[PDB]
């Protein structure tokens, strides 16, 4: 074990906490940048996760493929 | 090697397989093993010699730091 | 000389029927090539007894829901739902609802929309997006409108026979290697000037844009083994300026020793490493840019590793092979994931490039089936882009337009990047030609920030989203620890000073031997920069 301010990857080597979440693995799986909250916008609002802007309420559920990720009408419109 | 006297034999000639002790050179050439890295040019183009700082020598030969063995 | 039959020139001569805008003056004043007559003169009125159907197709309102289609796509007969005792008024349908003679309303999709597919008298927006070569630089889609916007570095130029966007500085060399000299060209000023001469056995180029930012480019190039002496990677300045012959060019040796025949060599920006492929040592490594710490990356399932690309934005390095299995794979920088992207109908795949800027598409060139493709980075969506490219050797894309080398011929040609259009050739050299590269800054994205964090002792290679840690080949990490390698550090490289001289003047070695300008007239400083 390591400091109370570094992040333990899964094989042991621990990271500074500074770089969790930063953008960028550091973690040889990866787990510095999973399990991280994800972005969001506001109310009405929602981030196509594909390309990360907000879009409005009259987009989402516009019974078509207006996110560059296609999957709205299913994803949002559950 | 040209036995026949016309070429006939070496005329369209795959090269072989190399044996289970032999390195196919660059050109497609087989030669002894002992022969890699011995401080000679043995595939014709040294290619042989080519990038042994990375391999050990067989038991009874001696290792110079420029990665040949004698 | 009737209108209907025959095209009435201003000369008071007459053209015979499809002459008229065929590309070439039947007239002889120039005017045969004008819009006037010839061109869209007309756009088909017509009335509330008749549908202008999807596509253009007008058709009498007897026909619209006869269940007989006319218009080719059955739009005549899309909805088709019948009752006299239904109106639009009721507006069942989304958009432009309307009332027909028989049997209630009767309702088109806006132009720029199709119908639901899962329900009709409903319609999406098509994602114009999607189609390739729709919009030159980029795409943003609205319902049934878009946008052909261009990035940042990028102004919007109207062109003929469409819009596309300039290049936001100086216009783009081309460098040109031959066995034994590199050559530089000007595309605007059309014109060589002096570069690296007196080498020999010169096969392959990149370059690194101002490292240093004073204002001179590194170009990385390979030298062939040779009799029974071995080749090298060597790497020297270029002048982003106007300057040549005046400028003594050093070329320095990497001191990567070992070497035979590197086809393929690309230079990582971001992670600032140096991958080349030996085709007779069947394997593609990497090494710093100044040739320390070598390490194989790639030594399995390689029967002759032609030319290689990188993409540091999706941490993704590219390579074609040209052997008895002919075959384009991807993989990280570290060398994970290895994948196989194309290996059907593929001959000599000698030549590859990447488009960054579109969807960071993928083009290659293959020599024996003499044909240029594109696929997604991916591997779906395969499409050839030109064919009959007489044995393209080459390849590299730059603005809407791509260059290849047409091999035997030493010719360098230019055609538009999407396929369309006809082809150009700009320029004949020697059969000793080997490459065309566009030498430009907008080429290779400088504002691609390098993920490491200077954690790594000896390598710190790229992958997606991040970075991994390596050590020298016949090394290992200290036990315990996946940064620390056993192999003793090597300090940097120091490159020699460079000569600069950017207006003019020529360069002199003096005592310690620092380059050193002679102004010419009216300029003045150190490297004759102001006058
Ligand atoms: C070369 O690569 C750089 C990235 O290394 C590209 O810069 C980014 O371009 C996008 C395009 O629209 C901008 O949004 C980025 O600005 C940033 O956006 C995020 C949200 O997505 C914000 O959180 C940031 O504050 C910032 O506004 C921009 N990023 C940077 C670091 O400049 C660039 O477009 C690209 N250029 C070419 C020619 O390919
Ligand atoms: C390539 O040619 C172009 C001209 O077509 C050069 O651009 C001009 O270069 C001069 C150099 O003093 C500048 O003052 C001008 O402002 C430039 N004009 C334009 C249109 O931008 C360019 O410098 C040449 N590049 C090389 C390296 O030869
Ligand atoms: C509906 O279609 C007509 C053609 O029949 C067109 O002129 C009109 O502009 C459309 N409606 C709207 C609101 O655009
Ligand atoms: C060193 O290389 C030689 C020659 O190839 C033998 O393969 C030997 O077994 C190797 N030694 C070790 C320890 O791997
Ligand atoms: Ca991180
Ligand atoms: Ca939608
Ligand atoms: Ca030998
Ligand atoms: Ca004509
Ligand atoms: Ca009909
Ligand atoms: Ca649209």
């Amino acid at each position: 074990e390591c400091g109370s301010g570094n992040f333990r990857c899964d094989n042991g080597y621990c990271i500074p906490a500074s770089w969790r979440c930063d953008g960028t693995r550091d973690c040889l799986d990866d787990t510095d940048e999973i399990g991280c909250p994800p972005r969001s916008c506001e109310s009405g609002l929602f981030l196509c996760p594909a390309e990360g802007t907000c879009i409005p309420s009259s987009w989402v559920c516009d019974e078509d493929k207006d996110c560059s990720d296609g999957a709205d009408e299913q994803q949002n419109c559950a | 090697t040209d036995d026949c006297g016309d070429n006939s034999d070496e005329e369209n000639c795959v090269p072989r397989e190399c044996s289970e002790s032999e390195f196919r050179c660059a050109d497609q050439q087989c030669i002894p093993s002992r022969w890699v890295c011995d401080q000679e040019n043995d595939c014709g183009d040294n290619s042989d010699e080519r990038d042994c700082e990375m391999k050990t020598c067989h038991p009874e030969h001696f290792q110079c730091t420029s990665g040949h063995c004698v | 000389c009737e209108s209907p039959q025959r095209f009435r020139c201003d000369n008071s001569r007459c053209v015979y029927g499809h002459q008229l805008c065929n590309g070439v003056d039947d007239c002889g004043d120039g005017s045969d090539e004008k819009e006037e007559h010839c061109r869209k003169p007309t756009h088909k009125p017509c009335t509330d007894t008749e549908y202008k159907c999807s596509n253009g197709n007008c058709i009498s309102q007897h026909y619209v829901c006869d269940n007989v289609n006319d218009c080719g796509d059955l739009s005549d007969e899309t909805g088709c739902n019948l009752g006299d005792n239904r109106t639009c008024a009721e507006n069942i349908c989304e958009q432009n609802c309307t009332q027909l003679s028989s049997g209630g309303f009767i309702c088109s999709c806006r132009p720029g929309f199709k119908p639901s597919t899962l329900d009709k008298n409903s319609c999406q927006d098509i994602n114009e997006c999607e189609e390739f070569g729709i919009c030159p630089q980029s795409c943003r889609n609205s319902k049934g409108s878009y946008e052909c916007f261009c990035v940042d570095g990028f102004k919007s130029m109207s062109t003929h026979y469409g819009e596309r966007c300039a290049a936001d500085g100086s216009p783009p060399l081309l460098l040109l290697p031959e066995n034994v000299r590199i050559r530089k060209y000007n595309t605007s000023s059309e014109k060589f000037s002096e570069y690296l001469e007196e080498e020999e056995h010169i096969q392959t180029i990149d370059y690194d844009w101002d490292p240093e930012h004073i204002g001179l480019s590194v170009v990385y190039y390979t030298v062939l083994a040779q009799g029974s002496q071995f080749g090298a990677i060597k790497r020297a300045y270029i002048p982003n300026f106007e300057s040549g012959s005046n400028n003594p060019i050093r070329e320095v040796d990497l001191g990567l020793k070992y070497l035979m025949q590197p086809d393929g060599l690309a230079v990582d920006w971001v992670g600032r490493h140096i991958y080349w492929s030996d085709a007779k040592s069947q394997r593609i490594e990497v090494a710093t840019l100044d040739g320390r710490y070598r390490k194989w990356l790639i030594t399995t399932q390689l029967d002759q590793p032609a030319a290689i690309a990188v993409n540091p934005k999706l941490g993704l390095m590219f390579w074609t092979d040209q052997g008895k299995q002919p075959k384009i794979e991807s993989a990280w920088m570290n060398g994970e994931h290895r994948s196989v992207l194309v290996s059907e109908n593929l001959g000599w795949p000698n030549g590859l490039s990447i488009d960054y800027l579109n969807d960071d598409r993928v083009y290659w060139s293959d020599s024996k089936e003499d044909v240029i493709e594109a696929i997604k980075y991916d591997g779906t969506d395969r499409r050839l882009i030109i064919n009959e490219a007489m044995k393209p050797f080459s390849l590299d894309i730059f603005e809407d337009k791509l260059y290849w080398v047409a091999k035997e011929k030493g010719e360098v040609w230019r055609q538009n990047k999407f396929g369309k259009e006809n082809k150009e050739k700009v320029l004949v050299v020697n059969p000793w030609l080997t490459q065309v590269r566009i030498f430009h800054q907008l080429r290779y994205n400088q504002s691609v920030s390098n993920p490491c964090k200077q954690v790594c002792s000896h390598l710190c290679l790229l992958r997606p989203g991040g970075y991994s840690c390596a050590c020298p080949q016949g090394s290992d990490f200290v036990t315990g620890s996946t940064v620390q390698c056993d192999a003793a550090s090597e300090l940097p490289v120091t490159m020699p000073p460079p000569c600069r001289c950017m207006h003019g003047g020529n360069c002199y070695f003096d005592e310690n031997e620092l380059p050193k300008c002679k102004c010419s007239s009216g300029y003045s400083g150190e490297y004759c920069e102001v006058g």
